C-alpha cells in the first residue's frame, strides 16, 4: 500500500547512516542509485537499482574492513592491464597464449593488486592467511588458487613480483559464488603458471543469514547494510 | 620429480690431477625467477655433508678454489682442478628448483695409487665362541689396491655359499689402500665335521689366486 | 659461528613415534627456512622436509607425507621433526640444514641416528682373533677382535685404551638377518712384540651400557 517513494522516505535515516560510512566514491554511487529507486516508475526498475546498491555498498565496506582502496567498476584494471604494467617483459607472450581465449585479457576482478592502475599491498601471503584463518575458524566458504610453474619451490635468495586477484560478493548462494569464481579464474591461473608469473586468486561471499560477527566486513558495517539495503528489499516486496 | 644422474659412479684420480664429475638433470633446473638451483656437496667418510658450489658456479664461502662448477639447463659439471688427499669422499649434486628437492646418487672420488696386493690372513674360531655353539672363521685381506677383489670360502674343497658376509673399509687416508674381511659362520656341529678351512682370494696384484687355509685340529 | 645441534635420536619400535629437535645458534634463526635431511647407512642423501621462516610454507618428501610434521619455535631458535608410524626404512642419520639465504644445504648439523626396529638392546659378545703363523707376513702379525651380535649401532672399538692406532682397521658393521650387528677390528703389529706386548681391544657399546675389554693372545 506504500508507494516506492514513500518507502525511501521512511528509510531516510538508515540510508543516511549508510552513505556516511561508505567511501566517498562508493557513497555517491549508492546515493545516485537511491534516487533512482525513489523515482522508480516500476517495481522491476526499483529492484535492479536496489540490487546494484547491495553489491556496491558491500564492496565499499569490504574495502574499508581491509583498508584497501574502493575502485568504481569503471576504473577497475583488467588482467591484460595488470600484465602489461606489472610484468611488461612477458606481455607479448601473454598475448600469444591468450589467442584462443582472448576474453582472459578482459577479466576484471573486484580487486587486482600486486606486491608493493593496479593497487599495491604490503604482503599477499598475509591477505591469503587471514582469509584462510577465518574460513577455518568460522567455516566460511572460500576458494583459493596459486599459480605454480611445474613443481617449483619458493626461494629465499631473490624476490619476484606477484599479483593478488580477489573476488567478493553479497548474495544468498555463497557456495555457488566462490565455486563459479574459482572456475572462471582456473584457466588464467594455469596460464600464469606457464608464463612464470606468480598470482593468487581469492574468492568469498556473505549473505544476510551469516551471523553478524562472522562476515568478511566489520560488524558495524553489517548493521548498516541490514538496517538499510536489506530492509529496503523487504519493503519493496511487501508493497 | 627431478632425477639427477651422476657419472662416473666412481672416480680414481692421481694426486695433483684434475677431476670432472657430471650431473645430468631429467628436466631443466632453470627456475622461473631466473636462477638455477643446482648445488654440489662433498661428504667425507664419517662426517656430515659440506656444501661446495651453490647455484651452478658460486663457491661457498671458505671453500678452496680448486673446486668449481659450470653448466646450464640439464647439464652441469664439478671440476677439481688439482686433487688433494683430503678430497677423498663422495660428491653429490642436488637441486632445489622443484619440490621434492633431490640428490644425485653420489660419485665416489678414489685416490689412485700403485697396485698393492693383499696380505691374506685367516683366523680359526676362538675357543670362547666355540663353547657357545657357533664357529666364525675370519679371512682378512689387508692393505690392498685397487678395490676389486674376489673372496670365496671352501670347506674340504666344497665351495660355501649362504653362510659368509663381507665388509670393506673406506679408502685409507694415509696409504690409500683398502682392507676387507669375510666371516664364515658355521654351527659348532658343522664345524667339527670338517678338516680344511680355506679362503681363496683373487686380486690383480697377485700372480695367481691365493688359497689360505688351516686344518681344524691344528 | 653458525651451528646446528640435533638431538632426539635413538631406538624406536616400528609403528612408533619420535621427535627430533635442532638447536640453532650464530645467526638470526627466525629469518631463514630450515630443512631436515636423512641418510640411511651406506646409502645416499635424501631430503625430508622444508619449512619457511614464518612457517607458512611446508614441503615434504612423498615418502614421509602423512607421518612426519616439521615445525619450529622461532623465539626458542629450535627446529622440530615429529616422526610417527615409523618403519624400518626410516632408519637413518637425520640432519637439520639451512641455506642461510637460500634453499641449498649450506649449514648442516652433526646429525642424530634414528633406528626403527623391534630388536632388543643387547651388548656384544667379544671374541679374540688370535695371532698365529696363519696371520703372519714377514715381521708383521695381524690380530683382532670379533664383536658379535649387538644392537643398536654405535659401538666404539679401540686398542690398548687408544694407545694403539697404527694399522687399526675397524670394519663397518653388517646388519644380520637376526636383526643384530657384527663387525671385527684388526691391527697389524710387529711379530717380535707378541708375548712381550699385551693387546687389549676395548669395546664400548653405550646403548646397553656395556664396556668390554678383551685381551688377545697367541694360542698354545
Ligand atoms: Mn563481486
Amino acid at each position: 500500500k506504500k508507494p516506492i517513494a514513500l518507502i525511501c522516505a521512511e528509510l531516510y535515516k538508515p540510508f543516511q547512516d549508510l552513505f556516511a560510512a561508505l567511501p566517498k566514491d562508493c557513497s555517491e554511487e549508492c546515493q545516485t542509485l537511491f534516487e533512482d529507486i525513489r523515482n522508480s516508475e516500476s517495481h522491476a526498475s526499483a529492484w535492479s537499482s536496489a540490487l546494484r546498491i547491495k553489491g556496491v555498498a558491500y564492496e565499499g565496506f569490504f574495502s574499508l574492513t581491509n583498508s584497501w582502496r574502493y575502485i568504481p567498476a569503471d576504473l577497475k584494471p583488467t588482467l591484460g592491464m595488470a600484465i602489461q604494467t606489472v610484468f611488461p617483459d612477458k606481455f607479448e607472450k601473454f598475448l600469444e597464449r591468450t589467442h584462443l581465449h582472448p576474453e582472459y585479457r578482459d577479466f576484471t576482478p573486484d580487486y587486482l593488486m600486486c606486491r608493493s592502475a593496479v593497487q599495491e599491498v604490503s604482503s599477499v601471503s598475509a591477505v591469503v592467511d587471514r582469509f584462510k584463518s577465518k574460513s577455518s575458524e568460522k567455516g566460511r566458504p572460500i576458494r583459493q588458487e596459486e599459480s605454480r610453474p611445474k613443481t617449483e619451490s619458493m626461494q629465499e635468495d631473490i624476490e619476484v613480483d606477484e599479483l593478488l586477484i580477489v573476488e567478493v560478493g553479497y548474495q544468498t548462494d555463497i557456495e555457488g559464488k566462490v565455486i563459479s569464481d574459482i572456475e572462471k579464474w582456473k584457466g588464467v591461473v594455469n596460464l600464469m603458471s606457464h608464463l612464470g608469473i606468480k598470482v593468487n586468486v581469492l574468492t568469498c561471499a556473505d549473505n544476510s543469514q551469516t551471523p553478524r560477527t562472522d562476515w568478511w566486513i566489520d560488524e558495524k558495517y553489517v548493521r548498516l547494510l541490514l538496517n538499510s539495503i536489506s530492509y529496503l528489499f523487504k519493503e519493496l516486496l511487501e508493497n | 620429480q627431478i632425477v639427477l644422474s651422476q657419472s662416473p659412479l666412481s672416480l680414481p684420480v692421481s694426486l695433483g690431477d684434475q677431476a670432472s664429475i657430471s650431473c645430468r638433470s631429467s628436466q631443466s633446473l632453470l627456475h622461473s625467477n631466473g636462477n638455477t638451483y643446482l648445488h654440489w656437496y662433498l661428504q667425507k667418510p664419517g662426517q656430515s655433508p659440506k656444501l661446495l658450489i651453490y647455484k651452478v658456479s658460486n663457491r661457498f664461502s671458505g671453500v678452496p678454489d680448486r673446486f668449481s662448477g659450470s653448466g646450464s639447463g640439464t647439464d652441469f659439471t664439478l671440476k677439481i682442478s688439482r686433487v688433494e688427499a683430503e678430497d677423498l669422499g663422495v660428491y653429490f649434486c642436488s637441486q632445489s628448483t622443484h619440490v621434492p628437492y633431490t640428490f644425485g646418487g653420489g660419485t665416489k672420488l678414489e685416490i689412485k695409487r700403485t697396485v698393492a696386493a693383499p696380505s691374506v690372513f685367516i683366523f680359526p674360531p676362538s675357543d670362547e665362541q666355540l663353547k657357545s655353539g657357533t664357529a666364525s672363521v675370519v679371512c682378512l685381506l689387508n692393505n690392498f689396491y685397487p678395490r676389486e677383489a674376489k673372496v670365496q670360502w671352501k670347506v674340504d674343497n666344497a665351495l660355501q655359499s649362504g653362510n659368509s658376509q663381507e665388509s670393506v673399509t673406506e679408502q685409507d687416508s694415509k696409504d690409500s689402500t683398502y682392507s676387507l674381511s669375510s666371516t664364515l659362520t658355521l654351527s659348532k656341529a658343522d664345524y667339527e665335521k670338517h678338516k680344511v678351512y680355506a679362503c681363496e682370494v683373487t686380486h690383480q696384484g697377485l700372480s695367481s689366486p691365493v688359497t689360505k687355509s688351516f686344518n681344524r685340529g691344528e | 659461528e653458525v651451528k646446528l645441534e640435533e638431538s632426539g635420536g635413538g631406538l624406536v619400535r616400528p609403528g612408533g613415534s619420535r621427535k627430533l629437535s635442532c638447536a640453532a645458534s650464530g645467526f638470526t634463526f627466525s629469518s631463514y627456512g630450515m630443512q631436515w635431511v636423512r641418510q640411511a647407512p651406506e646409502k645416499g642423501l635424501e631430503w625430508v622436509a622444508y619449512i619457511s621462516s614464518g612457517s607458512r610454507t611446508i614441503y615434504y618428501a612423498d615418502t614421509v607425507k602423512g607421518r612426519f610434521t616439521i615445525s619450529r619455535d622461532n623465539p626458542k631458535n629450535t627446529l622440530f621433526l615429529q616422526m610417527t608410524s615409523l618403519r624400518s626404512e626410516d632408519t637413518a642419520m637425520y640432519y637439520c640444514a639451512t641455506g642461510y639465504g637460500g634453499t641449498w644445504f649450506a649449514y648442516w648439523g652433526q646429525g642424530t641416528l634414528v633406528t626403527v626396529s623391534a630388536a632388543s638392546t643387547k651388548g656384544p659378545s667379544v671374541f679374540p682373533l688370535a695371532p698365529s703363523s696363519k696371520s703372519t707376513s714377514g715381521g708383521t702379525a695381524a690380530l683382532g677382535c670379533l664383536v658379535k651380535d649387538y644392537f643398536p649401532e654405535p659401538v666404539t672399538v679401540s686398542w690398548n685404551s687408544g694407545a694403539l692406532t697404527s694399522g687399526v682397521h675397524t670394519f663397518p658393521a653388517v646388519l644380520q638377518s637376526s636383526g643384530l650387528y657384527s663387525l671385527s677390528s684388526v691391527v697389524t703389529v710387529p711379530s717380535s712384540s707378541l708375548g712381550t706386548q699385551t693387546y687389549i681391544c676395548n669395546v664400548n657399546h653405550k646403548p646397553s651400557n656395556t664396556k668390554v675389554d678383551k685381551k688377545v693372545e697367541p694360542k698354545s
